[PDB]
RNA sequence: UCGGAGUACAAAAAACCCUCCGAGUGAUUUUAAUCUAGACAAACCAGUCAAAAUAACCAUAACAUCACUUAUUGAUCCAAAAU
């Protein structure tokens, strides 16, 4: 009941009452990404480097949380990743902690989608390794390049 | 159990006569008396040494000492200045809490933490209060409402997931002194004072809503805390619905130091009663 | 140094020691090169980085520093965001 | 290659990936002389900070 | 003959300084060195007299 | 005080008011970066090399060179200059 000239309700006169600090503004993010309710998260450690393994598996067909264009485009971009039963497979090793390694997943997650959400998103870049994979492609060209009757 | 005991009845009456010291504890003494230890006592031959002038700790004979040719760099400079905070762990939070050494049903501060030894604050060597660390945030389980005067990201986001609140306030080394230990402050007799605000460097940290501060903006809380839900995917209990929640919401105004007491408050513990200014000048001053 | 002080009788610390070295809770004293500020158009590209780097000092003059300060200074320090705090343990020494 | 593994031979795709050995590093004693205050790095653990009775 | 030490700074803007070794009856040196500010080589020219 | 040859014949080290040469800097432009594995050397302080990685520029570019090249040099504190 002790009120000084430092109190909160004095010091931001907008906000008074003790139950608003506790609000739950669910009309102010109405995205709800990443709906993690329907995402398989399981956890392995490895204890010798200790670290834990979290993972995040899903199907990619029936995530309904994409758009068809984004959904597709994932399975075009990241089929490395991609389980034969459709299971898009997620893994981080960095923090020993649980809780950064399923947060870095989704944090990963998000970067795959955003940049495949975008339609004009498709960046290029040249490396070392792609220099040499343009020659070799080239001069595997050269001997394809003969036009006869095949079997 | 003790079947020692069994001998003594046979064995004679334990008197003064009869006591050794547990053998190895006492080493003997050496004086030097004898051929052994004689006509030079273990000290040399001629010099600094046997004549006891030999030069003081650190100097190497006229050359340039090892402590002395190194450059001056800033290492300690200000560190009596800086500020410390004691490290309180959650791996030991639980602990405390499973053994009883603190309940989560009273909201926990940092007196309770000391009358249940869970960490020891010396005010004079510049601690400035308990840093919460997320050392065991994957096995927190426990549901309190605890205030600090640091915390970090993953600790914050550990005690939110099982539904509890974090706040960080600043206490002046006067105002600490007499927090963690308050029954010998009440034995000097004096008023409670009022607790000093934080000094310009720590403003934005407990301005902010990040770090859950005690003089942050409320409005921004609701948005700060579903940001930390969204960032590690856990959900975002609504701590409104909770049958503890006038236990959760329980704060500090900035210028009081314990709950309920208040600045100017006299506590005399012999009658078990508590004294309270009237003049206008007193309240106007423990109160702005 | 000062054995026993003639005021109140307990240990004295030499200040030249403190204003030069960091001493890590491990044992471990901490100090920089000789000579990291003179005439560095001489020196060459690799002797200009080997004088700015931190380096440790060796069990001799690790003890020596020991016995001319205080235990004030072997204390067990929390600092707020201080580089050499994860510095402070040692790990994995098989000795 | 990837359909070989899943429509032909009805199996689980293996992936492999170039593991190099760890680097070496000599004998850690326990006072090192004249030597950068990253000797302690080399042999640490892991980066994450790990309190013991605190 | 004696040499002179000048100091020469960037042009490029960036406060870098490094002191170089001339020759006396030499005129203003001019140089292409490389700063670390700019991770570019820039121009650097002659600014002040330290040593003889 | 610092370097080279002999004394010191073949890994290292090794002395004399021992025998002979030198150094206390010039010339030139290729103006020579940041960061780090592992080692030589050593009472200490100092001295030396160095893969990988990053930037610089042939767009997957790091040894400044020559003069027996080896020596061409000075610790703290303190002072001055932009820091
Ligand atoms: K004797
Ligand atoms: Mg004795
Ligand atoms: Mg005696
Ligand atoms: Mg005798
Ligand atoms: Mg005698
Ligand atoms: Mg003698
Ligand atoms: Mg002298
Ligand atoms: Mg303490
Ligand atoms: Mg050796
Ligand atoms: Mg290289
Ligand atoms: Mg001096």
């Amino acid at each position: 009941e002790f009120q000084s000239i430092y109190s909160l309700d004095k010091l931001y006169p907008e906000s008074r009452g003790s139950d608003t600090a506790w609000r739950l503004p669910d009309d102010a993010k109405q995205a709800n990404d990443i709906p993690v309710d329907r995402l398989t998260i399981s956890y392995c450690r490895s204890s010798g480097k200790v670290n834990s393994k979290a993972e995040v598996r899903f199907h990619l067909a029936s995530a309904d949380w994409i758009a068809e264009p984004v959904r597709l485009k994932l399975a075009v971009k990241h089929k490395n990743r991609i389980n034969r039963s459709g299971e898009l497979i997620l893994t981080s090793e960095c923090s020993r902690y649980q809780f950064r390694n399923l947060a870095d997943c989704l944090q990963k997650l998000r970067d795959m989608i955003a940049e495949a959400s975008q339609p004009a998103k498709e960046p290029s870049r040249e490396d070392a390794e792609l220099r040499r994979s343009r020659i070799e492609n080239m001069n595997r060209e050269r001997l394809r390049k003969k036009r006869i009757s095949s079997a | 159990g003790p079947r020692a005991l069994d001998l003594l009845r046979a064995l004679p009456r334990v008197s003064l006569a009869n006591l050794k010291p547990n053998p190895g504890s006492r080493k003997p003494e050496r004086r030097p008396r004898g051929r052994r230890r004689g006509r030079k006592c273990g000290r040399g031959h001629k010099g600094e040494r046997q004549r006891g002038t030999r030069p003081r700790l650190g100097f190497e004979g006229g050359q340039t000492p090892f402590y002395l040719r190194i450059p001056k760099y800033g290492f300690n400079e200000g560190h009596s200045f800086r500020h410390q905070y004691q490290p309180l762990s959650l791996n030991r939070l639980q602990y405390l809490i499973d053994l009883g050494r603190v309940d989560p049903t009273q909201p926990i501060d940092l007196t309770q933490l000391v009358n249940g030894r869970g960490v020891t604050i010396q005010p004079s060597k510049r601690d400035y209060g308990v840093q919460l660390v997320e050392e065991g945030a994957d096995t927190f389980k426990a549901k309190v409402n605890i205030e600090v005067q640091m915390a970090s990201e993953l600790a914050i986001a550990a005690i939110e997931k099982n539904g509890g609140v974090v706040t960080t306030a600043f206490y002046d080394p006067r105002s600490l002194e007499i927090l963690c230990k308050p029954v010998p402050f009440f034995l000097r007799g004096q008023p409670i004072p009022k607790r000093m605000l934080p000094p310009e460097a720590l403003v934005p940290y407990y301005t902010d809503a990040k770090n859950r501060g005690y003089l942050a903006d409320p409005a921004r809380f609701p948005e700060a805390r579903l940001e930390l839900a969204r960032k590690y995917g856990y959900v975002l209990p609504d701590i409104t619905k909770d049958e503890l929640f006038k236990m959760l919401s329980t704060r500090k105004d900035p210028r009081q130091i314990f709950f309920g007491l208040a600045p100017g408050w006299v506590v005399n513990m012999a009658d078990k009663k508590i004294l309270k200014p009237t003049d206008e000048n007193l309240l106007k001053y423990y109160s702005s | 140094v000062t054995y026993f002080s003639s005021r109140k009788g307990k240990r004295k610390t030499v200040k030249a020691v403190i204003y030069r070295f960091l001493r890590l809770h491990s044992g471990l004293w901490l100090r920089r090169k000789a000579g990291y500020k003179k005439k560095l158009w001489k020196k060459t590209a690799a002797r200009k980085r080997r004088l700015r780097e931190f380096v440790f000092c060796n069990k001799t003059q690790s003890k020596l520093l020991d016995k001319m300060t205080t235990s004030f200074w072997k204390r067990r320090n929390w600092y707020a965001d201080d580089p050499y705090q994860k510095y402070q343990d040692r790990t994995n020494l098989k000795v | 290659v990837t359909r070989v593994f899943h429509q032909l031979l009805d199996m689980r795709e293996p992936v492999f990936e170039f593991v190099r050995p760890p680097p070496y590093h000599p004998k850690q004693k326990r006072f090192p002389h004249r030597q950068p205050l990253r000797y302690l790095d080399r042999y640490r653990d892991s980066h994450e900070p790990t309190y013991g009775i605190y | 003959s004696k040499t002179i030490l000048v100091k020469m700074m960037s042009q490029a803007g960036t406060g870098f300084s490094f002191n170089t070794k001339r020759s006396r009856l030499r005129e203003k040196l001019t140089l292409l060195h490389y700063d670390p500010v700019v991770k570019k080589k820039v121009l650097f020219v002659e600014q002040k007299k330290i040593r003889s």
